[PDB]
């Protein structure tokens, strides 16, 4: 009954849904262990077994074994199932070719086994959150593996995706422009929806609105996890128009290549600003358009705003929305598309947004998660393109890359398909006439 | 888990390890013992990379303790830290190499290497996945160059799928003590391309640059160098051991960090160093650790990078930090100065954290990069060769057992086309 | 110079030791933040109990508390004015009879809801 | 719903506000922090939840220290970060780093927390803005603002009330350059600017109020009590109401001479008026009394272009036409031939506040006394002399020649205020 | 945030300064080492301007103290408040300079050049608003001349938008401890008034007769003259370090005060400096403080105001008071005296009040003053150089060095180019 599989793959995506599987805790009543001292709600996320202790659904994977090993020898130790929690013995030390065809053909079994054996332990299962990266060995090559064996095996279900994208200029590895493309040469065909954060516009997300400077990865990771409780907000508790998996994989994709959308979230506050005002649904839903709250760190000025969807959470009254969704489309600043002339999705649960101890983002009484299908996202890919070029012309980092298992003409097909994506990006960047 | 197999070598390799296993055993909590008697309990979930498992509950180093003169290894069980190492692995021989390649390579040092590999094979096929062996050498002699390069030749075939972290004192510029100390460099700059995978080079110059002037020593001894090269060692490796935020091993600090797969001659760096005075007016904190990383004044290789460019820099911190603040800095140091890195890899960092600071260091960060000024030591050394050679001269020792002089013909070609690959590579 | 160059520098050395009068007291800044790192949740590295300041609520308090308890005087432009912020007699702030407040009725209530 | 974004740029702006926003608090009963211990707020304030009832003014200077004092005074939780917004180094006394350089890199930032203040209200009437002519900041920078807000405002009042660059007393010596320049741009915007130079208010606060200690605190509350009475018809109720777009189209006369001079009427003291009365006519005609005026000006030199008279207390509208007409029976009062009426008065029962410290004592009955004076040319013709004999000697222009402002600025500047004065007489000569 | 940079620069400094960074120090609440005994949150409010919070607070100066000879900085240290700077920019060469401006800007200098700047381009980085580079030489000297006046002229050559506040001690008549004085000004006046923006300048004489009318004290040594220089830095640079009702930065009091791009050398004076048998009988507000920083007795520079034209006066106050009070005492100098003041500037005055008041006095006050009458002084200098340079005087150090003859004639030029050019807007 409305249940979904969470594979939190890669060094990045363990440390993405660290706080994910905290914060599913505080909503629902599961304690560091799971037990409450309820409903139906406790389905989508966690199972439950005999006593009352409540098992995730979770595949966490890291190929390498330093950090699920601290969630095995944590204080959620007892919450996870230890089978769940799986690790490989060595890196994929920030190769492709290590992830995908040598280090990973051997953690490839048992991750799959585990993942039929968490869904045969469903009867609701409607879609695949996979938590991963674009530029470690691991978030680009192993996660590529699981994408293209998870589809001549459960299917067509859908297989919704949360990555950090490589930075524009702000980057903590050299090598990440190899790994991400060709991440995308196996990610078009595979994911149907493949929603987009970076690293870079969350710091400044919480620079001015949260004024908490010098943020670490763990602040940077929450916020994530206030934007996957407000998307996966309709497989839980109810409310309004509820939106399941399904929903954003019709609504805010255009073509079948075209699947990379944006997401926003508007409360990014403070105890002392929360205080100074009232987030009425009006100003929540500006706030979300607003050109330094994108996530990816783009300019949405630039580009078409082709498919949008926008989510909501507590006392949000119906009428609201309507008029202020209406505000946004008005202005001739927020630039839109006349091949659609809908192009917007309204969404409202009634459960408020969780306020996680020890955190920042100070308890709001609604909030908006802002999934965009721009295509100013094509112009990060334009700088993540021109950033292999003046790389693969006198054949830099090549060695590791070919030496393990990877054919050299792969980098050809992956530069050849990318600057498609360009190409099938701007097709849709023109007026209809 | 992951662990790494450790190699003094050569009369120098002895007293660096020694002090690497005074400041790893500090930092995993051993005793000079082997009994555990520390604070947390971080120090023994990865204790299995260097230190390994005896009876009573005893960490015992898994170091292979090489050199073909026998002053050395009663002098590293006569002092602080002696009497951890396993007692059998002191392979000594009983006869001085002379500072002579060719002894320590072709002739008697061969005698030694098949009681040296049986040693290290037994550590190595004892232990669950190897990553690769750490080297401490001399390139100023017989027992480091001769031995090193010999049983670095002598590991790549039979495991030949695995790391090869060679750190090197190669012949400092003006500090010279070797009057034989150009040709044993320049007969091994060969034998260590086409091995090793991250060969760490360091002088003697410029340590006692960073000692006497950075850090302010009195009276510089050359033990208090070698814990200075005992912080590149440890803090390249400690991803590894300790846990924390975004990792980096060896091989994750090579595929960034290798441009192509003669290249791979790089150079430390260790950043919070203070000195007496300037402990307590110095405010330890990110900012001030990202600019000493890139001064040439604190910097364990005998160039300035100012003349060339860096083809790539990593970076592996370690202590509770933030994150913005690691790479939005080291971007302003990547910007700020277009012409002292390359254009051809837009991006040039690798960054880590550890979440567990030194001992007695709220933050630090040791400094790999692989600059165009490298070629500068390799140029030096050329340059003395070629003035030894030109007239064939202190050879009757290096062709008395067995070296032609067509040998050291190939050893010069191959030494200079280093320099032209760190050149090709350059402005251009 | 070089034999020379190291005596120099022994003989300033020395003068550092002789006359260095060392640290003492941690002060602290109540009114500069001192920007806290995050915790990871899912960690015992972290998650311990390591006690905190009892003083450094108490400055912080005093920091935040208000001027008018912070002084026992007038000090710098800017603190005078709302110095004295009490009525200085009740104002009976509810009677039509003097006081001349407005109440929006209730179309006039509902009505700014149509432009918003 | 009839509201009023203020601003106020340069220390002027945000000191008076310092002292005008006391005002507005202690008025309604907000206490001290936001913290309401009636729907008049609705016009100056916004109760965000519980009872922080927020304000509306985005404080902006280009140097700390001023707006800092704020953000940890005894009003630091009456705001929000993004409305007290700060700058890094001042302009230093230089239209051109004000307009052209430092200003250039936070005008973005202050225009957007104008707009979202703007999306809030109901009704925008006026963003009342607060410079002190003859900075970087309250001249150079509220260039850029004025000017911008009339590209995205279009059609809105923009009231504002200014330090006029006085006669003697002058804390400056670029005080002249910068005005010219100043008035060149808030001309083709500012529907109207009112103005009070410090020398006349030093000046009132010498005898009517008997303070022998003038300092740059007791002066700005009289300027407060100034804008209290301007928008008290759009907060109370009473009689006769004048909403701010009333104010332009019944004093502006023609497209340009928008600078009206304000004097309150019973600026008495409080053991004086235990010997004075109130008299609804006395104060009206007090109010015209030549000292009284609170810039520097005596109307005799010139003529009454359209006075618009805002009363507030117990003022019965019989009085008041008496008032007006008593002092119509006077030659010295003269108006222009061109226009007969009289005064645009209006009456707003609510009676004065006591901000606890200030000499204006309690007074049932008070007439703000705003008046188009024809006269002003006076100290119009000074500054236009001073800049003219400086100019003259290229003196202190090479700053601002290597901050932006080019040498044709200037000029443009110099016959632009002079232009001004021609528009200043011939709109005063006896239509024939 | 807007900070200042101190640049110390020889023995007419280092004690002048040592003497600036004790008061500032014992306004700002500091204690010998860094304890802060303050008293008040508003005493801290601002310390970012001249200090920098070390580990745990005890904070440490913004200064670099430049010197050619090793014992003019030992009487620093082993001052009374001598720990407070950082002990590695002490930055100083070996030879001395023997008042040479040659041997302090030409040759000794270079090597003391760029380790000089090397110290300021760090301390510069770590900053938030750099407006100011404060720096204490003296003309009259060879070291603070040779010195300062290359150390300026790279800071506009590297950081050309900063305000160069340069108070120095000048060459003067009645008492002239130097003989080659003379030499050090021409040269130093030539490079120091195209490359500054604010030159505050005292002389050891009129500095003296302050001592022997005002406050009528027996027996001065320098210690008293630095307390007395440094009272009028600390009032300058008060508005960016407390706050009050008219703020008033650098760059305030220059641009609003130099009229045209050479007028730039400014007069000192403090109010109080009332004496110790009169303090008493004397009442504290602002026209008897008026009489007491008008009089050219508590002037500073060298001259008489009543010799020439004031050109653009200010005042910076510091107290708790009223101002009609600051503004008719200050309209009625400028009508009661409208002789002696431009005419052509019709209001001549930028006062500036900061409620934070001096430590020990109800009301402060400093007066800085354009006028013309420094011509005083350098024609003075000039007719002392006209005496050396036709003869050949002490000047074969100079040639024989390098220094041409034409730069000696490019210093008396330049400077009877100024002294026209300071005259003209006298006549006007
Ligand atoms: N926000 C956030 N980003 C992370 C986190 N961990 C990793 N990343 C991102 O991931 C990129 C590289 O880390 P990973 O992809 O996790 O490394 P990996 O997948 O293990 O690759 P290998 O170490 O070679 O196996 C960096 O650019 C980070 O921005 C995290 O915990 N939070
Ligand atoms: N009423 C009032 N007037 C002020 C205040 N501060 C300055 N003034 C007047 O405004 C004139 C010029 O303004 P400034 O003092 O330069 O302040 P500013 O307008 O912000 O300009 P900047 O200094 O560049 O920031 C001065 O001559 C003062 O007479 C104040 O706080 N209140
Ligand atoms: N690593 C290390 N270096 C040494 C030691 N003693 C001298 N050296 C340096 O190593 C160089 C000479 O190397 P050498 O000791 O002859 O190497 P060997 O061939 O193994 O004996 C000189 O430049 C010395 O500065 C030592 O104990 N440890
Ligand atoms: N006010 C003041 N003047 C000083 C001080 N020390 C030296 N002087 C003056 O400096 C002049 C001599 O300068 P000199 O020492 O040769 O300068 P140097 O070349 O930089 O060392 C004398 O006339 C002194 O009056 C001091 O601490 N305070
Ligand atoms: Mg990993
Ligand atoms: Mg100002």
């Amino acid at each position: 009954m409305r249940e979904c599989i969470s594979v939190h793959v890669g060094q990045a995506g363990v440390q993405i849904g660290n706080a994910c599987w905290e914060l599913y805790c505080l909503e629902h009543g599961i304690q560091p262990d799971g037990q409450m001292p309820g409903d139906d709600s406790f389905n989508t996320f966690f199972s439950e077994t005999g006593a009352g202790k409540h098992v995730p659904r979770a595949v966490f994977v890291d190929l390498e074994p330093t950090v699920i090993d601290e969630v095995r020898t944590g204080t959620y130790r007892q919450l996870f199932h230890p089978e769940q929690l799986i690790t490989g013995k060595e890196d994929a030390a920030n190769n492709y070719a290590r992830g995908h065809y040598t280090i990973g053909k051997e953690l490839i079994d048992l991750v799959l086994d585990r993942i039929r054996k968490l869904a045969d332990q469903c009867t609701g299962l409607q879609g695949f959150l996979i938590f991963h990266s674009f530029g470690g060995g691991t978030g680009s090559g192993f996660t590529s593996l699981l994408m293209e064996r998870l589809s001549v095996d459960y299917g067509k279900k859908s297989k919704l995706e949360f990555s950090i994208y490589p930075a524009p200029q702000v980057s903590t590895a050299v090598v990440e422009p190899y790994n991400s493309i060709l991440t995308t040469h196996t990610t078009l065909e595979h994911s149907d929806c493949a929603f987009m954060v970076d690293n870079e516009a969350i710091y400044d997300i919480c620079r001015r609105n949260l004024d908490i400077e010098r943020p670490t990865y763990t602040n940077l990771n929450r916020l994530i996890g206030q934007i996957v409780s407000s998307i996966t907000a309709s497989l839980r508790f109810d409310g309004a128009l509820n939106v399941d998996l399904t929903e954003f994989q019709t609504n805010l994709v255009p073509y079948p290549r075209i699947h990379f959308p944006l997401a926003t979230y508007a409360p990014v506050i403070s105890a002392e600003k929360a205080y100074h005002e009232q987030l009425s649904v009006a100003e929540i839903t500006n706030a979300c358009f607003e050109p330094a709250n994108q996530m990816v760190k783009c300019d949405p000025r630039h580009g078409k705003y082709m498919a949008c969807c926008l989510l909501y959470r507590g006392d949000v009254v119906p009428k609201d929305v309507n008029a202020a969704i209406a505000t946004i489309k008005t202005k001739r600043t927020i630039q839109f598309v006349d091949w659609c002339p809908t192009g917007f999705k309204v969404g409202i649960n009634y459960q408020p947004p969780t306020v996680v101890p020890g955190g920042d983002l100070a308890k709001v009484q609604r909030a908006v998660c802002m999934l965009s299908n721009t295509t100013a996202i094509a112009e990060a890919w334009a700088r993540l393109d021109h950033k292999f070029d003046l790389m693969y012309a006198k054949r830099a980092f090549v060695h590791w890359y070919v030496g393990e298992g990877m054919e050299e003409g792969e980098f050809s097909e992956a530069r050849e398909d990318m600057a498609a994506l360009e190409k099938d990006y701007e097709e849709v960047g023109m007026d209809s006439v | 888990m992951r662990e790494i197999v450790h190699l003094q070598a050569g009369q120098c390799g002895n007293q660096i390890g020694a002090k690497f296993w005074e400041v790893i055993s500090d930092e995993h909590g051993i005793d000079p013992t082997g009994t555990y008697h520390g604070d947390s309990d971080l120090q023994l979930e990865r204790i299995n990379v260097y230190y390994n498992e005896a009876t009573g509950g005893k960490y015992v180093p898994r170091a292979v303790l090489v050199d073909l003169e026998p002053g050395t290894m009663d002098s590293v069980r006569s002092g602080p830290f002696g009497q951890i190492f396993r007692p059998d692995n002191f392979v000594f021989g009983q006869s001085g190499a002379g500072n002579n390649w060719a002894k320590g390579h072709y002739t008697e040092g061969a005698e030694l290497v098949d009681s040296v590999l049986d040693v290290v094979r037994k550590e190595a096929e004892s232990c669950d996945c190897l990553q690769g062996f750490q080297l401490t050498h001399s390139l100023g002699g017989g027992t480091g160059s001769g031995m090193g390069t010999l049983l670095i030749s002598k590991i790549r075939e039979e495991y030949p799928d695995r790391i090869m972290n060679t750190f090197s004192v190669v012949p400092s510029p003006k500090v010279s003590d070797t009057v034989v100390e150009p040709y044993n460099a320049t007969l091994s700059v060969h034998q260590l391309v086409e091995n090793t995978d991250e060969t760490y080079c360091i002088d003697n110059e410029a340590l006692y640059d960073i000692c006497f002037r950075t850090l302010k020593l009195t009276t510089p001894t050359y033990g208090d160098l070698n814990h200075l090269v005992s912080a590149t060692m440890s803090g390249v490796t400690t991803c590894l051991r300790f846990p924390g935020q975004l990792n980096a091993d060896l091989r994750k600090l090579a595929v960034n960090m290798v441009p192509f797969p003669r290249l791979h001659f790089f150079m430390p760096g260790f950043a919070p160093l203070t000195s007496r005075g300037s402990q307590q007016y110095r405010a330890l904190t990110v900012p001030e650790l990202t600019q000493q990383m890139f001064d040439a004044k604190n910097m364990m290789a005998a160039c300035d990078p100012r003349h060339g460019r860096y083809l790539t820099v990593a970076a592996v911190f370690r202590g509770r930090m933030s994150m913005k603040e690691v790479d939005e800095q080291m971007l302003n140091v990547q910007n700020k100065n277009s012409s002292y890195f390359v254009e051809w890899i837009p991006n040039n960092v690798k960054t880590a954290v550890c979440d567990i600071p030194p001992r007695g260091l709220k933050m630090s960060a040791t400094f790999i990069g692989n600059s165009t000024a490298i070629q500068e030591l390799f140029k030096r050394i050329s340059e003395q060769f070629t003035a030894m050679f030109r007239r064939k001269a202190f050879l009757h020792w290096y062709t008395g057992e067995g070296m032609d002089e067509m040998e050291f013909t190939e050893a010069e070609s191959n030494m200079n086309d280093l320099v032209s690959e760190y050149q090709q590579y350059q402005d251009a | 110079d070089e034999v020379h160059q190291n005596q120099i520098l022994r003989e300033l050395y020395l003068k550092e030791l002789r006359t260095q009068k060392l640290y003492t007291q941690y002060h602290v800044n109540p009114l500069r933040k001192v920007h806290t790192i995050a915790r990871k949740p899912m960690s015992w590295h972290d998650n311990l109990e390591e006690p905190a300041d009892a003083r450094f609520l108490n400055l912080i308090h005093h920091a935040a508390q208000g001027p008018r308890k912070k002084y026992p005087e007038t000090q710098t432009e800017g603190q005078e004015i709302g110095w004295d912020s009490e009525p200085l007699v009740n104002p009976q702030r509810d009677d039509r009879r003097l006081n001349h407040f407005r109440v929006y009725k209730d179309i006039t209530l509902y009505k700014a809801k149509m432009w918003s």
